[PDB]
This record gives structure tokens, sequence and C-alpha cells, in this order.
């Protein structure tokens, strides 16, 4: 496997000396590059913005540029069903914000990564879509759908997989209710680990 | 401390 190492991960004024981290105010919560972080937003009682820290800089203080993560609601297209309460999209959208914008640190954990957690806390985000801000675009744009709703898997949605297709069923859409489908000991489905873990076919 | 975007 052959990739390259790029040397830097900010385009914008590179002439400035980097700072190796920046401590936010009162705390020990430490803020590197490569780090994200929650941002207050300028709307009161909105989430707040998250971002991917890919330089830290200061002057005569201390300056961050950002790289926006989007959530499904912030962006063009807006939220659609399959998109989970956590989920992220991370766009090509560059900012330089005042590091004393930095509320507190996150991790925007790999979509398989997150299906994973034992625990999902309230800094715990995933990202499965890169995102063109200019346009909407995503990256793919054509992901694996699942059931009889053709839907992309929604991580906070319990599915079961049927022992013939390896189909994943949102059970209200075979019919039967999140207790009964928690019960089974078996299922296969009409037709006939997390779909994170599938490899297989892909739609637009 | 509030956070303003550039548009993209
Ligand atoms: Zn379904
Ligand atoms: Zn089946």
């Amino acid at each position: 496997m052959a990739k390259t190492r790029p040397g830097v991960a900010s385009k914008i004024k590179t002439g400035r000396k980097e700072l190796d981290s920046y401590t936010i105010k009162g705390t020990n919560k430490v803020v590197r590059a490569g780090d994200c972080v929650l941002m207050r937003p300028s709307d009161a009682g909105k989430p707040p913005y998250v971002a991917r820290v890919e330089k830290i800089e200061a002057d005569a203080n201390v300056k961050v540029h950002c790289r926006w993560y989007y959530r499904p609601e912030e962006s063009l297209g807006g939220r659609r069903q399959f998109h989970g309460a956590k989920e992220l999209f991370l766009s090509d959208h560059f900012d330089v914000q005042s590091a004393h914008t930095i509320e507190g640190k996150c991790i925007v954990h790999t979509f398989k990564n997150y299906t994973r957690l034992e625990n999902v806390g309230a800094e715990d985000y995933y990202c499965r879509f890169e995102y063109k801000a200019a346009t909407g675009a995503f990256t793919p744009d054509r992901v694996a759908v699942y059931c009889k709703c053709e839907m992309p898997y929604n991580p906070d949605d319990l599915m079961v997989q049927c022992e013939g297709c390896k189909d994943w069923y949102h059970p209200a859409c075979v019919g039967m209710t999140i207790e009964e489908a928690k019960k089974l000991d078996h299922f296969v489905c009409a037709e006939c680990s997390s779909p994170a873990d599938d490899v297989k076919v892909r739609l637009s | 401390k509030a956070a303003r975007k550039s548009a993209p």
C-alpha cells in the first residue's frame, strides 16, 4: 500500500509558527492539531459547532485553523431519517477562529468504531461522509442500503439480520415490535455485529 | 467567545 503523507494540514497563512497546544481556560483540556473541538455557536440554545483543529497559532492571542464539521440539519439537504443523532459530515469548509471560542473537546469516531462503543457519551460523534459545503455533494456519493425501506444504516435504530439474506431489517418494517425482536432466538426473513461490519452493495 | 463562520 503506497500513499503520501501531506506535510501541512492547513493552506492558509502557513507563514506563522505553530503552537504545539492550547489549554482551554480554567480546565485541564489540552487541544492539539488533529483534535476535534466544540465551539459556541452564534445563535443561543443551539448545539455547539464541531470542528477539527488543523493548526494552532498566536499573535502579539491564540488562533485556530478549523475544518468545520456539519450537522445533518446544518447541511444543504438537511437531516434525513437515516442520519444518526451524533452523525457529522467532514466538510472542506475552513475558517480561522479565536481559540477562546473553544468550549470543550469531543471525539469524532469512524462509523465502525462508533458502532462498537460500549457507551455513547455526550462527546462521542461519528462521521462517514465528507461534504462539499459549496455544492452539498457527499463523498462517497453511494452507500449500502438495507431492509424493505431500502435505507442506509442508522446506528440509532435496532436492526436484525436474516439468517438467509444477511440483509438487515427494522423490526417495524417486518411487522414486529422492538421487544419481540430483542427476544428472538433466530430470525429468517420472509424474502427468504452491525451493518457497518458488512461488505457488499451500494446505492446513491 | 462566540464563533462566526465564514460563508462556504
Ligand atoms: Zn426498514
Ligand atoms: Zn431473508
